């Protein structure tokens, strides 16, 4: 599904990606959901996820209109959750997952930047 | 199903401030909750927005005259406008505005609006004037009464083809005013004779003006 | 503050095409143009978003663009149903919004037709009455789409005016109506006054005298 994303970017600040991010993300909840998972175990796989190809796009459109980094989040809307390995590689069945709505604060081929840091997150539908 | 729907007190005096709020149903994100008004045609102003997260951003155009706010509660949300004045006469609709990437900054989904309308006036019945002249046209100038509807019908009913009348206009006063208007063979003009029957309930008014030639 | 033109239109089948120009802080300072379909009384549809992307259900006919700070919207194969009204709106500064007036797109089902300017002076009775008002009746004209300015002696006015918004009529033809209200002196000081209905580029200008 489509994603948005979240910052505590300041709305009155010249940082260029900064500048990206007030006109581009939401601000950010100081309280997200990460709920254990009872007995249950899903299957991740980094190389067939798309939070890397949307991500990717909005670099684009970063620089697009480009001319200190700060986080980033990325984040599901209703009717689906991002599930989380808490185990782990990249890919495999994974014990320990729990539901988060949001990605971690990210810093900025990098897709494969964010790959390092996208393994332990998919998506899925309700 | 994610459905808006606008409810709200219809008129309001000048000076007074008015208050509107929108019931969401479908539906529960990272959205923005808006309200935009419609003067009719002008015409499109967005008056300001709440985040999911409580964060207020309005239209710097007013001047601290403007708050919203939200009931996790019902699902709904408001809009509180002070000071109005007839200026403020429109059409008012709620609306969920995005930040998801492909529709960062615009407003998916809509309410069908709410007409709102600023005035001091108490009831006025109207003032009705003439109109006058193969193809002539005359009519009934229907002025300064409030509030609506009126009804107009030519000769009591006989007379209905080539006739139209006009959606009534709000001046600047507060007070309404319209026109009711046909045409006819000028064959027939001092022969044929011809009546508008003007209608307003609210002042328990009926006005039957005469129109003729000259 | 955005400009679009008033009217558009065009037979079924036929491509079209809407202008919606802006400036540097508003279109061409940002890629977050968006356009809205909006028939009458009845919730507005965000046809596109950010500048060219068309949300889901939203036919390929269809399309976003823009150049400079003059965005523009297409709609190729037109259909009875497409007959609406268009508006477009665009980010600018750190949170704020504009939009255009908006533009009737008629998709042509009848022979056109230029206004039927009418204009009444004020009567007798409204003139012994301390009161004045000027009546334009524009009929028997299509599309329905149209434009009014007034001029005392050959000079713009803006206040003490109103206007109604395009009605069918018993022939399915369209109807409207804009007054100047004013008293006697004003009246019966200047020269002549004039009320100028702009329909598709063209523009009739009837003119009365006291």
């Amino acid at each position: 599904t489509t994603l948005f994303c979240a910052s505590d970017a300041k709305a009155h600040e010249t940082e260029c990606h900064n500048v990206w991010a007030t006109h581009a993300c939401v601000p950010t909840d100081p309280n997200p959901q990460e709920i254990h998972l009872e007995n249950v175990t899903e299957n991740f796989n980094m190389w067939k996820n798309n939070m890397v190809e949307q991500m990717q796009e909005d670099v684009i459109s970063l620089w697009d209109q480009c001319l200190d980094p700060i986080p980033i989040h990325y984040c599901t809307p209703a009717g689906y959750v991002i599930l989380k390995c808490n185990d782990f590689n990249g890919t495999g069945p994974c014990k320990n997952v729990s539901s988060v709505q949001c990605t971690h604060g990210i810093k900025p081929n990098i897709k494969d930047n964010w790959r390092s840091e996208l393994y332990k997150y998919k998506v899925v539908q309700i | 199903q994610v459905q808006l729907q606008e409810s709200g007190p219809g008129l309001v005096k000048p000076s007074q401030t008015l208050s509107l709020s929108c019931t969401v149903s479908g539906g529960s994100g990272a959205h923005y909750w808006s309200w935009i008004r419609q003067y009719p045609g002008k015409g499109l102003e967005w008056i300001g927005y709440i985040h999911y997260s409580g964060n207020t951003y309005y239209n710097p155009s007013l001047k601290s005259r403007i708050t919203i706010s939200q009931h996790t509660s019902e699902n709904q949300f408001s809009l509180k406008l002070n000071s109005v004045t007839v200026a403020d006469t429109a059409v008012y609709y709620c609306a969920r505005g995005t930040r998801l990437r492909t529709l960062r900054n615009a407003f998916d989904i809509w309410g069908q609006g709410t007409m709102v309308t600023v005035s001091s006036a108490s009831t006025k019945g109207p003032s009705v004037f003439p109109l006058a002249p193969g193809t002539a046209a005359l009519g009934c100038l229907v002025k300064d009464y409030f509030p609506e509807p009126v009804t107009v019908s030519w000769n009591s009913g006989a007379l209905t083809s080539g006739v139209h009348t006009f959606p009534a206009v709000l001046q600047s006063s507060g007070l309404y005013s319209l026109s009711s208007v046909v045409t006819v063979p000028s064959s027939s003009l001092g022969t044929q004779t011809y009546i508008c029957n003007v209608n307003h309930k609210p002042s328990n008014t009926k006005v039957d003006k005469r129109v003729e030639p000259k | 503050v955005l400009t679009q033109p008033p009217s558009a239109s065009g037979s079924p089948g036929q491509s079209v095409t809407i202008s919606c120009t802006g400036t540097s802080s508003d279109v061409g300072g940002y890629n977050y143009v968006s356009w809205y379909q909006h028939h009458p009384g009845k919730a507005p549809k965000l046809i596109i978003s950010e500048v060219n992307n068309r949300p889901s259900g939203v036919p390929d006919r269809f399309s976003g663009s823009k150049s400079g700070n003059t965005a523009s919207l297409t709609v190729s194969g037109l259909q009875a149903e497409d007959e609406a009204e268009y508006y477009c709106s665009s980010y600018t500064d750190i949170h704020n919004f504009v939009f255009g007036g908006g533009t009737k797109l008629t998709v042509l089902g009848q022979p056109k037709a230029a206004p039927s300017v009418t204009l009444f002076p004020p009567s007798s009775e409204e003139l012994q009455a301390n009161k004045a008002t000027l009546v334009c009746l524009i009929s028997d004209f299509y599309p329905g789409a149209v434009t009014v300015a007034w001029k005392a002696d050959s000079s713009p006015v803006k206040a003490g005016v109103e206007t109604t918004t395009p009605s069918k009529q018993s022939n399915n033809k369209y109807a409207a109506s804009s007054y100047l209200s004013l008293t006697p002196e004003q009246w019966k000081s200047h020269r002549s006054y004039s009320c100028q209905v702009t329909h598709e580029g063209s523009t009739v200008e009837k003119t009365v005298a006291p």
